[PDB]
């Protein structure tokens, strides 16, 4: 399959994504390519990682909270090389992940 | 790497219990090995592949940080501030480098 769906089954371990309980931030319109924006939110997660599925080597970050972490929120800067969908997945406790997705288009692709 | 300067704005202060936000970056290329020179060939990949942030000697986070993050990678989170002391920042290169930083806090 996919690279992002290999990614995605390492990280679930075999399993499907399950919904609800974390929230990506993007802008509709990124203006430059080269750094835009992005933020995740998952309460509880021990991990949340970021991939972009139209870039060559899709994966971005994958955020590790530490118990010293007051929430699990992150924020970063990334590259998209064109018009892409940004996908965030965050791992609980019990390492069952939730998939959340948004389409980001860029003005200026990146590179 | 040269130039690897770090840059953090966080509180130097916090009540007990309090949530700081944390915002980190350090200057670095980032070359990600997608770039392609004149002659058309790609110029290779390094990147700064890990930041960590500990606040007293406890992981507040752990990134693992791949060439789509950009140029000067900026990380923004939050800390549990429980008693004084210290965040210490790390970036780890793909060419060997460790860069480090300290910032105070008081509670």
């Amino acid at each position: 399959s996919s690279t992002v769906d290999e990614l995605t089954a390492a990280f679930t371990g075999g399993a499907a994504t399950g919904e609800g309980g974390l929230t990506l931030t993007a802008p509709e319109i990124a203006e430059n390519g080269n750094t835009v924006p992005i933020e995740v939110k998952a309460p509880g997660a021990v991990a949340i990682m970021l991939l972009a599925a139209g870039n060559p080597e899709p994966a971005v970050a994958t955020f590790n909270f530490g118990p010293a972490a007051a929430d699990q929120r992150a924020a970063t800067r990334i590259r998209l090389a064109q018009t892409q969908d940004v996908i965030a997945l965050a791992k609980m406790a019990d390492g069952s992940v939730v998939k959340a997705q948004t389409t980001v288009k860029v003005t200026i692709g990146g590179c | 790497a040269d130039d690897a300067k770090p840059r953090v704005k966080v509180p130097s202060s916090a009540k007990a219990g309090e949530t700081v936000t944390v915002k980190a970056l350090i200057s670095h290329k980032m070359e990600s090995g997608q770039r392609k020179d004149a002659d058309g060939k790609l110029i290779p990949r390094s990147i700064i592949n890990r930041f960590t942030c500990e606040l007293n000697g406890v992981n507040v986070v752990d990134v693992a940080i791949d060439p789509a993050v950009s140029t000067n990678p900026y990380f923004e989170f939050d800390a549990k501030v429980d008693a004084a002391g210290e965040f210490k920042f790390t970036w780890y290169d793909d060419d060997g480098s460790v860069y480090e930083d300290v910032k105070p806090i008081a509670v």
